[PDB]
């Protein structure tokens, strides 16, 4: 059940940060929305900065940081 | 007599009495009521997150149940 | 008035501490020495008035000058002395100390330890009695309760 | 076996903490290999599951693998329970 | 988070009070209240310097051995493994060698102090 | 909160620890046919009282010879370290829940190590310096020894968890399981809290109050306070790891008294010993850890490593 | 972010500074100590408790010898500070400006340096959203030595018990 | 110089530590197992030389999971932008991103 | 690479040139060379722990234990010079020459 839970929450946070970049990215001059730094298609899971990059600093660090500091 | 020291052992005593106690009241305090949640592995984290997440007021503690569901 | 009160009741305090924690150094010269130790002893435990015994003039409030005091040692016994913080008492226990003693009239022997040392307590006798070093360490206790130091500052 | 009685007698009378340690070392070193309890150990540890048993893909010719944790097929921990 | 509030926390206890004690007591000092204590007559020498240490030895030995048990302190997790047979022979043949350490410096009188 | 529950548990130790001196000096009077004190307060209640007073009102000096800097950081990392010490400690639930609360506890003693040596260099004096290397050697022995010990018996437990210790000795005790890790672990407590017979780096019979002689006023307090703040540590340490007591989730107050009275009896025990015991020589000291303690302890350490194994008794990871 | 471990991996930077000033040893194990904490710290926000403790512990352990031996070998009249000394005070304000300097460049810009590039971003950006379960990864791969790394667990052993017979041999003597 | 004792005698002395895409404890992955696996398949058989010319993409592919620096450059282009937009008023974060919101579990 | 590798980088580079730089002490010297090793220790194990590299977490500890023997072995070396010079200066080590 949490695997299906994660998977739609990732995929949830990826494509509202996909929509924020293109709202965001649409006045620059050479620059495609979604564009993938990998040559190939194959799904990359995401690093933190992709998924609580464009998010309150509470969040970012409760992500980051909440299982090392709880104590 | 030898009775006379038993006063100051009872303060001693007195003394180490109130950080246990206080930390367990505290930790009820802060957990509505119940164990303060340990959280030693990323599994038991996560448990903790999706709980503040399900709550709906932001604290893990809130357990919500078949009520919730339907 | 409501300052005078204060300092009143905060030297009250002070004293109390001082003269209720009296930490003498382990500063014995001669025969007067074994009656300190019988003051140690349980008979007349001083531990049990808050009166210790340590080994460090700087961690030590009275010096009890218990002996003859002679012109080889007097530079020693001013040296402590002089390393001792204050707050700071001496307490000169038998004749030896008071004056000279037995040995007043020697080339080699400090016909009194006042001549080196501010001395706030003399207890006579060679030596005297347990008891009696007790009575001028309770003598001390009373002199140190009468100490105005705070209230003499607010009047200052 | 003389001298190895009066070399034992001597240690013991002169260094009883070196004589307890040498025995207790060799008892480590000797008693696991005579257990039966040691598979019994490594059992229990293979027992234990760490991760999640990600089920195969039925070909059609796996008789031995159960459809269902409640089948008889696959493996038991009886053993472990009585013990 | 928490411990980084509760070292803050005992820090700044212990500061004040040394600034406390440091502050509130009257004080007088002089060139012979603050000289160096040597039990009532001044030091001959300097105590900084070199003081002859007697086991210089056993020092070296135990940073040898500390980090011996720096080795030996994840046993407690190894003992989950399936290789049971293969962990405990490699942490026996540490302590034996550690066990032959000791007994080669013993016998041949490392652990005596200089004269 | 979490502030007021760190504030619960400083002061209520710092109280311990000035009525722990006064109990200490009643106790060896009443070994001594003394009596102790009984004149400042009622059976002498208002003594450590006076004499914190007393300290923290007298004058404190730095000599002229001494480095100031560090004349003074060794008592603040003294005290610091003391009452850091109490914040992974399950009474039945610590205050800070560490999953590895052993090897923390091991690091912040190896650290507390350096107060004393700092105090005895920066104070510039010969005694004091007697008294730091008089430390660097018991630290030492004390420190392989301490080491391997808790290894040993933490080995029986199955994680350096001490909440674990408390279910691992749930049904009877660690001191039934491991009796002879026991007494080695208590003459190493002693060793590293510098009690007798190992008070060494402050020997009034050798050195004039060794390391800290020339401290005076409140920078001395802090270091009798961070001692024996240590103390009382290392002794509920002990009780934790050898007395497991009983845990009720539902009324934890059972197990705080338990816990309490347990360590209240390792250190009048500590005290015991100290009226009891002749001082040993630091050289002697050295010997006894490394050519009886080590041997013993290398073969236990041996014999638990392989024990859970012959047996089938491996604990749990979690 | 709080920028928790570039202020740490700032503080590790300066107590190198301070030590390899090099004031003198009893002071150049202070800032060593300090470094070593700094560190665990470092190690124990990225994730390995035991890494950090474990290399804590073991400086603590040898700094203790390092006291003990300067004091005996290494000592002299008047130790140097790091403000007692031109040279010293010299060097540790060098290393200090620049600390301060790639540190400002690195926050103002993505300073790319004679030798490597770096970004100035997230410590907690680069981190990885996947987690274990029931288990500490560091653990489970440090107690690895056992059952893996037979070879290593030899070669380490052999290398101690040489080390005590070469530290009795070369201090022998005659 | 190189004399293969292990691969002469069937030894295993440190080939299981060199790579992260062999086997590991608990079958714990590394974090850039499929990476690493496709550049050595890529390069496996084929010579220094060759697995240069050829596996290159395999090889970049597998140091930006490993160094994350294509991934950093558009994440602080994108942060860039956004607070030059936020600065003159242009760009109004949705509340779900200013933390308005209830997430899935 | 993020700015926590370039101080741990900056750090061992510090640590090398103190090493480098002699003053008159062969101690200071060994704590520059053990300053290198923990700033190797720190950015190996910041290196492994971030790429989960599980197999690899043992190599800090290994790093560590031969520090520890190059430390006793200069520790060695050093007391045997102080004994032969009265002091551990380098200048006394000059009796051969290139
Ligand atoms: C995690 C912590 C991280 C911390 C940051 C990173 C640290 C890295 C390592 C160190 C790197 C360098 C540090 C700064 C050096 C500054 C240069 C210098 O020489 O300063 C003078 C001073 C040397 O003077 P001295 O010879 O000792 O005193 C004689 C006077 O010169 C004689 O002159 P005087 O008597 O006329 O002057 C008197 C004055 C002189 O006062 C000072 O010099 C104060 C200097 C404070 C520096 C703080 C940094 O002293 C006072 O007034 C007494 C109170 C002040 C000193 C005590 C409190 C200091 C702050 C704590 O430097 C030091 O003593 C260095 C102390 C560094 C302490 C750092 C923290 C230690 C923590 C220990 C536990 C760690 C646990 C694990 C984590
Ligand atoms: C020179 O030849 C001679 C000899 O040959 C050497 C001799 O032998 C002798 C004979 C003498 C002997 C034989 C003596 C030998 C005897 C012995 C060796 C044994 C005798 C015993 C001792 C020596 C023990 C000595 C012990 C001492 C001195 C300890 C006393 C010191 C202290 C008590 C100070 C330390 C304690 C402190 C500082 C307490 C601090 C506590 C706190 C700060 C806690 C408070 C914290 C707070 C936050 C406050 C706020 C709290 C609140 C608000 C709570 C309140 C709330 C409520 C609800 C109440 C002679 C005469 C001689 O001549
Ligand atoms: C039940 C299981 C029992 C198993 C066997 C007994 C337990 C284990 C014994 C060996 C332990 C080795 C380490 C112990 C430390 C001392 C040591 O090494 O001594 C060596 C020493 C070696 O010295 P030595 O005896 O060889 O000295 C030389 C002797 N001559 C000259 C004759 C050759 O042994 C002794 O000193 C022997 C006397 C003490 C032995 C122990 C007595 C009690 C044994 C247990 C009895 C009760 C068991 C429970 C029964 C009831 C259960 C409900
Ligand atoms: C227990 C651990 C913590 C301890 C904390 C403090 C415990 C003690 C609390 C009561 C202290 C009472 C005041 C004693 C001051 C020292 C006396 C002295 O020097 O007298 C001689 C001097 C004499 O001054 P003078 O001007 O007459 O002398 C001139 C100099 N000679 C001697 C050469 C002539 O007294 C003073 O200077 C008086 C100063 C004001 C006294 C009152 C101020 C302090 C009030 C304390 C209230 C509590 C809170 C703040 C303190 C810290 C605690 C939080
Ligand atoms: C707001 C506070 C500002 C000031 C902070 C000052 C900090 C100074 C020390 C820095 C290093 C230690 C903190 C690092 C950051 C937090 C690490 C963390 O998250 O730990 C969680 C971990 C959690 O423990 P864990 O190991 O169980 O973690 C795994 C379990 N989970 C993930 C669920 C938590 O804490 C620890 O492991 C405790 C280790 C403490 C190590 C301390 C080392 C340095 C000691 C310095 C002593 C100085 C004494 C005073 C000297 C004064 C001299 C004048
Ligand atoms: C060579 C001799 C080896 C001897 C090894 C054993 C040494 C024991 C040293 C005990 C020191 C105790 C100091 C603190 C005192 C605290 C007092 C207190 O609160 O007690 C109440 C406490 C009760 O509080 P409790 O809850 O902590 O006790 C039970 C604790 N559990 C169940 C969680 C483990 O203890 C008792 O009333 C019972 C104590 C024994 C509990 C263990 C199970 C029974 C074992 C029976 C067989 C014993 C065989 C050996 C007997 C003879 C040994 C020579
Ligand atoms: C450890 C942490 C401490 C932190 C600081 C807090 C301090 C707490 C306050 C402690 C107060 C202790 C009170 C002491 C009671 C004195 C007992 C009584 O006996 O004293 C009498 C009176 O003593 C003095 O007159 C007064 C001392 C106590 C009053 C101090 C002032 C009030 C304390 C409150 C603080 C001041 C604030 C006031 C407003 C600013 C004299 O008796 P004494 O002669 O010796 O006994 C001889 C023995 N005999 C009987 C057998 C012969
Ligand atoms: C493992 C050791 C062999 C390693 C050899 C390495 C090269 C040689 C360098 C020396 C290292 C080992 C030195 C240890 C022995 C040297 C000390 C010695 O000579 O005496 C040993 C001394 C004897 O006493 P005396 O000589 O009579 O002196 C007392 C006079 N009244 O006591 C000993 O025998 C201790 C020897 C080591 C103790 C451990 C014994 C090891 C036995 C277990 C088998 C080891 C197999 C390793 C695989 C482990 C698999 C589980
Ligand atoms: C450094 C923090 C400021 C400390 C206050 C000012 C420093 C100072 O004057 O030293 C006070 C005193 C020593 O003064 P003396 O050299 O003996 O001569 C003056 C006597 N009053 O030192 C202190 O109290 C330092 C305060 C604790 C530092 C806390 C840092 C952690
Ligand atoms: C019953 C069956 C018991 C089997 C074992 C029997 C006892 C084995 C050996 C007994 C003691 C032999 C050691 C030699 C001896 O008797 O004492 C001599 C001498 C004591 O003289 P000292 O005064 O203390 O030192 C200065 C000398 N001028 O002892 C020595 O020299 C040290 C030699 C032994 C070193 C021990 C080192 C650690 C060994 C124990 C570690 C744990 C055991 C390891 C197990 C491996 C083998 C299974
Ligand atoms: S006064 Fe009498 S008893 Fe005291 S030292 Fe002099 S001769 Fe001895």
């Amino acid at each position: 059940l949490f695997q299906a839970e994660k998977d739609r929450r990732v995929l949830q946070m990826l494509r509202e940060n996909l929509e924020e970049e293109a709202i965001i990215m649409k006045d620059v001059p050479d620059w495609k929305v979604g564009e993938s730094v990998f040559h190939t298609t194959r799904w990359v899971t995401p690093m933190m900065g992709e998924l609580y990059g464009l998010r309150t600093n509470e969040e970012i660090l409760s992500a980051t940081y909440g299982f090392i500091w709880y104590t | 007599m030898w009775f006379e020291i038993l006063p100051g052992i009872a303060v001693m005593a007195a003394c180490l009495f109130i950080p246990g106690m206080a930390t367990a009241h505290i930790h009820k305090f802060t957990n509505g009521g119940k164990e303060k949640r340990v959280a030693h592995f990323s599994y038991q984290w996560n448990l903790m997150e999706r709980d503040r997440c399900i709550s709906g007021v932001n604290r893990y503690h809130v357990t919500k149940g078949l009520e919730n569901i339907d | 008035s409501r300052g005078e009160y204060v300092v009143a009741k905060l030297d009250d305090l002070v004293n109390w501490a001082r003269r209720s924690s009296l930490w003498p150094m382990t500063f014995g010269l001669a025969c007067c020495a074994v009656e300190m130790m019988h003051m140690a002893a349980p008979r007349y435990d001083m531990d049990r008035f808050g009166v210790v015994f340590r080994a460090s003039p700087r961690q030590s409030d009275v010096m009890i000058v218990a002996g003859t005091l002679t012109n080889k040692m007097a530079p020693a016994l001013r040296k402590v002395y002089d390393q001792m913080p204050e707050p700071r008492y001496v307490v000169s226990m038998g004749s030896c100390a008071n004056g000279g003693g037995y040995y007043h009239y020697s080339y080699s022997v400090v016909r009194g330890c006042d001549r080196i040392v501010p001395v706030d307590i003399y207890v006579p006798g060679c030596p005297p009695t347990a008891e009696a070093l007790l009575y001028g360490i309770l003598q001390l206790q009373r002199k140190i309760k009468r100490e105005k130091r705070l209230r003499i500052w607010y009047r200052r | 076996a003389g001298r190895i009685a009066s070399f034992l007698k001597n240690a013991w009378a002169k260094e009883p903490v070196l004589v307890a340690s040498f025995a207790i070392g060799g008892l480590a070193i000797i008693l696991p290999s005579l257990s039966p309890y040691t598979n019994y150990a490594i059992r229990i540890n293979r027992a234990t599951p760490y991760n999640y048993p990600v089920p195969l893909r039925d070909d059609g010719n796996m008789p031995d693998v159960p459809s269902h944790p409640q089948d008889p097929q696959g493996p038991s921990l009886e053993w472990l329970k009585n013990l | 988070m928490n411990i980084m509030l509760t070292l803050l926390t005992n820090v700044t206890l212990a500061s004040l009070l040394v600034l406390i004690a440091f502050w509130l007591p009257q004080l007088n000092a002089y060139s012979e209240k603050t000289s160096p204590y040597e039990c009532g007559f001044d030091p001959m020498g300097s105590a900084r310097l070199p003081f002859s240490m007697k086991f210089f030895l056993v020092a070296i030995t135990f940073l040898l051995f500390d980090l011996e048990i720096a080795l030996l302190l994840p046993l407690p997790w190894a003992s989950q493994t399936n290789n049971l047979k293969t962990m405990l022979t490699m942490a026996l043949f540490l302590l034996i060698l550690l066990a032959a350490s000791l007994a080669y410096e013993w016998t041949q009188k490392g652990l005596e102090w200089a004269e | 909160m979490f502030m007021i529950n760190i504030l619960s548990l400083i002061i209520p130790i710092l109280l311990a620890v000035a009525f722990l001196t006064l109990v200490e000096r009643k106790v060896l009077g009443y070994m001594q046919l003394r009596k102790g004190p009984n004149v400042v307060g009622p059976y002498g209640l208002l003594q450590p009282i006076a004499d914190a007073l007393k300290l923290f009102t007298k004058e404190p000096l730095r000599p002229a010879t001494s480095s100031i800097s560090m004349f003074i950081i060794a008592p603040i990392l003294a005290l610091s370290l003391a009452l850091t010490m109490w914040v992974p400690l399950p009474m039945p639930y610590p205050l800070i829940n560490m999953n590895l609360g052993v090897l923390f506890m091991l690091a912040m003693s190896s650290l507390a190590v350096y107060s004393i040596l700092w105090s005895g260099w920066a104070s510039n004096s010969k005694y004091a310096l007697i008294g730091a290397l008089r430390a660097v050697a018991q630290t030492i022995s004390y420190e392989v020894t301490l080491a391997i010990i808790l290894l040993s018996v933490l080995l029986m437990n199955g994680s350096y968890t001490l909440s674990t210790l408390i279910t691992t000795q749930e049904h009877i005790w660690m001191i039934f399981t491991s009796w002879p890790l026991a007494m080695m672990w208590f003459i190493s407590t002693l060793a590293e809290t510098n009690r007798a017979p190992f008070d060494l780096t402050e020997g009034e019979s050798e050195l004039v109050s060794g390391f800290n002689v020339e401290y005076a006023a409140g920078p001395f307090a802090m270091f009798f306070m961070a001692e024996y703040a240590n103390i009382i540590m290392m002794n509920a340490f002990t009780a934790i790891l050898f007395l497991g007591a009983s845990h009720d989730p539902h009324t934890p107050e059972l197990y705080t008294i338990n816990f309490v009275l347990k360590t209240l009896a390792l250190t009048i025990t500590f005290l015991w010993i100290r009226a009891s015991y002749p001082r040993f020589r630091y050289d002697q000291l050295m010997h006894l850890l490394w050519k009886s303690f080590l041997p013993l302890t290398l073969a236990l350490c041996m014999w638990h490593i392989s024990l859970p194994i012959m047996t089938a008794s491996i604990p749990p990871q979690s | 972010t709080m920028y928790i471990a570039f202020i740490l991996s700032t503080i590790f930077v300066i107590g190198f500074v301070g030590f390899s000033s090099k004031p003198s040893p009893i002071y150049g194990g202070l800032g060593l100590i300090v470094s070593g904490g700094v560190g665990c710290g470092i190690v124990l926000n990225f994730g390995g408790s035991f890494l950090g403790l474990m290399v804590f512990l073991i400086y603590l352990g040898g700094m203790l010898v390092v006291f003990g031996y300067t004091t005996a070998m290494a000592t002299e009249m008047y130790p140097e500070v790091w403000v007692s000394n031109k040279t010293v005070f010299g060097a540790f304000v060098s290393g200090l400006m620049m600390e301060f300097c790639m540190v400002y460049y690195a926050l103002k810009e993505e300073e790319v340096e004679i030798i490597f590039k770096f970004n100035g971003l997230g410590d907690w950006v680069i981190y990885d959203t996947g987690d274990s379960g029931f288990f500490s990864e560091e653990a489970m791969g440090i107690a690895a030595l056992y059952s893996y790394g037979t070879w290593l667990v030899i070669v380490t052993g052999w290398s101690l018990l040489i080390g005590v017979v070469v530290i009795m041999e070369i201090t022998r003597g005659n | 110089p190189f004399f293969d004792v292990q691969k002469r005698l069937g030894l295993d002395l440190d080939r299981w530590m060199t790579i992260q895409s062999a086997e590991q404890p608990h079958k714990i992955p590394g974090r850039c197992h499929a990476f690493e696996k496709e550049w050595i398949e890529c390069a496996h058989g084929i010579g220094g030389i060759r697995a240069e010319k050829e596996c290159k993409i395999e090889f970049d592919d597998f140091v930006e999971c490993l160094l994350r620096q294509k991934t950093m450059k558009r994440l602080s282009a994108i942060k860039r932008q956004r607070d030059k937009l936020i600065k003159e008023g242009k760009y109004t974060p949705p509340p779900h991103h200013l933390g308005k919101e209830d997430p899935r579990p | 690479m993020p700015l926590v590798y370039m101080n741990i980088i900056m750090a061992f580079a510090i640590a090398l040139a103190g090493l480098l730089m002699y003053r008159s002490h062969l101690m200071s010297s060994l704590l520059c060379l053990e300053g290198m090793m923990l700033s190797l220790f720190i950015m190996s194990t910041l290196i492994i722990l971030n790429t989960h590299f599980t197999l690899a977490n043992m190599m800090p500890i290994i790093l560590l234990v031969f520090a520890a023997c190059e430390a006793a072995l200069g520790l060695s070396l050093l007391v045997m010079v102080s004994n032969t010079y009265g002091t551990d200066y380098v200048q006394n080590l000059n009796l051969l020459q290139c």
